């Protein structure tokens, strides 16, 4: 499998602070059923997203989920082992913080896990239960499809 | 001359009781022509 | 100022046999109150040589740069007990110093 | 009184071989062509058509000096496929274009006039 | 006492901008003047709809070996780093090199420069002059072209 994250989330504000970037935009999106928050950059150029969509969001380590691990190198020949091609907007990228909002004297409540995409930057915030599989400097998939 | 110095490096550095570094803002002189025996010597100035 | 008083935050800290020691040996206790007034003395000794507290000092070895660098290395997780002895510590320093 | 001739940009003198091919040891079936005497007229066309073949893995060219006239064509392919069959390919495909738009402007130029 | 300067410095600011993808044919075209390329392709930022890399991978492939470097571009707001989005920048606007790789920032003077704690610098003091050589021939080929 490898899904470490799997949840569907709505646009709430795209650019609040104001467009810093032509081909990028950064969007906040709240989840339901699980209440994540979140900031997520995309380049809006290849991939236009408006107010209020609705789209499926899916964290994985590897693209086969097949158990496979991942070389890390771009291969486009070999595109036969059945990797995840459900989703419009596919992007790689190394987790690099994980914050913990207790100041580590009992346990750890919420974690927030910041994961750069080639530059573009992303901050998944929520309860520990659902981010215990991310693991700093791990390499991560990041899936959309978006829905009507 | 007569100023109260801006800037820490002519003002007055204390250490206090809890043990932070503190500046006190004193009046400093400034002269034209020098009398350093003399001035060290008044009972009014800082000898140190 | 190590505290070993507290035991839970230990246990977040280090390991079992490691936080065991440290509660029980009166031994490492004492090694630790020692560097502690060792770098009090130290702190003195620094607000007698730098008045105005300036702490920009030109030294040779970047030692967080250094410490950074090998947790990087070694793969470091922060978020896990470690399995290093603060004796260990103190008696490497003292052997490289 | 160091300017060199302006035949020195096109004309192989004595010694020097057209193209030499060397493989490199870094990445398996991956080799480097040195092309003496051309430029980016036959460079960039070549890395053009070598981008199209889908058992390329890798296709780019450079200058190394824009004084000195020489071009290092790196080609990786997949594994079955040979970087030296890609470029023969390359060029025979190449040529076949430029005879089919040659024989097409001829047949537009015999429209234009006098149709 | 030597840094980057003119035409390289201010493409490299541009290169290293958020918004700057890069497709296959041009990432080719840059990859071939890198001399300690090591001959593999690193996987893309984006993989679908289209391939696509960006600037910041480019340079992390010209940084050599595994620097650790910390430093803030010239348009840095102060009061970013007080309140949130502390590590999540807004203007990309905080240059973190993490294992040789550059994960977020834009690259200025601050950071190549003839400056004390600069990137050129910390490459310096932990591989060597014949690295730091290669890394200022690396970076003013692949960026001038």
């Amino acid at each position: 499998a490898g899904i470490l994250f799997e949840d569907i989330f709505d646009v709430k504000d795209i650019d609040p602070e104001g467009k810093k970037f032509d081909r990028v935009s950064r969007l906040h999106c709240e989840s339901e059923s699980f209440k994540m928050d979140l900031i997520l950059d995309v380049n809006i150029q290849i991939y236009p997203v408006d107010l209020g969509d609705k789209f499926r969001l899916v964290i994985a380590s590897t693209l086969y989920e097949d158990g496979t691990l991942d070389d890390g190198e771009y291969n486009p020949t070999d595109d036969r082992p059945s990797r995840a091609d459900q989703f419009e907007y596919v992007m790689y990228g190394k987790v690099y913080r994980i914050e913990g909002d207790e100041t580590s004297t009992e346990a750890a409540t919420r974690l927030s896990a910041y994961v750069s995409y080639g530059g573009l930057l992303m901050r998944l915030q929520g309860d520990a239960n659902n981010l215990h599989g991310f693991e700093v400097d791990s390499r991560v998939y990041l899936l959309m499809k978006k829905l009507a | 001359y007569m100023h109260l110095p801006q800037t820490d490096n002519k003002k007055k550095i204390i250490i206090t009781e809890d043990g932070e570094f503190k500046a006190l803002q004193e009046w400093i002189l400034e002269t034209d022509g020098v009398s350093l025996m003399r001035v060290l010597s008044e009972k009014d100035v800082d000898p140190v | 100022r190590f505290d070993y008083t507290n035991e839970r935050a230990l246990r977040r800290t280090l390991q079992e046999d490691l936080v065991k020691d440290v509660l029980s040996n009166a031994h490492i206790q004492n090694e630790l109150e020692r560097e502690f007034e060792r770098m009090r003395e130290d702190r003195e000794v620094l607000r007698v040589i730098f008045p105005t507290g300036d702490s920009k000092v030109v030294l040779p070895c970047n030692l967080l740069r250094m410490i950074w660098n090998a947790q990087k290395i070694f793969h470091i997780n922060p978020r896990l007990p470690s399995d290093l002895h603060p004796i260990k510590v103190v008696e490497g320093v003292k052997e490289l110093s | 009184m160091n300017a060199p001739p302006a035949f020195e940009s096109f004309l192989l003198f004595e010694g020097e071989k057209k193209i030499t091919i060397n493989k490199d040891t870094k990445v398996p079936n991956a080799c480097l062509f040195t092309i003496n005497k051309e430029d980016h007229t036959l460079g960039n066309i070549i890395k053009s058509q070598l981008l199209k073949d889908p058992q390329v893995l890798f296709a780019g060219y450079k200058v190394p000096h824009p004084l000195e006239h020489k071009i290092i064509i790196r080609v990786q392919t997949t594994p079955d496929y040979s970087p030296q069959e890609a470029f023969t390919n390359a060029i025979t495909d190449l040529i076949s274009e430029l005879s089919l738009l040659e024989e097409r402007f001829r047949v537009a130029i015999k429209d234009k006039q006098e149709g | 006492v030597m840094g980057i300067v003119q035409d390289t410095l201010t493409a490299v600011r541009k290169f290293t901008k958020r918004d700057v993808f890069l497709e296959r044919g041009e990432v080719m075209n840059l990859l071939m003047f890198l001399s300690t390329w090591d001959g593999k392709v690193p996987q893309p930022a984006i993989l679908k709809p289209r391939p696509l890399w960006t600037g910041k991978q480019i340079f992390s492939l010209i940084i050599p070996g595994h620097i650790n470097c910390i430093r803030t571009h010239s348009t840095h707001p102060d009061d970013e780093d007080s309140g949130p989005y502390k590590h999540i920048s807004p203007g990309d606007t905080k240059v973190v090199v993490e294992n040789g790789e550059l994960i977020m920032g834009i690259l200025c003077k601050k950071s190549l420069g003839t400056s004390a704690g600069s990137l050129v610098h910390i490459s310096y003091l932990e591989m060597g002059h014949d690295i730091t050589r290669l890394f200022y021939s690396n970076i003013q080929t692949v960026i001038n072209n």
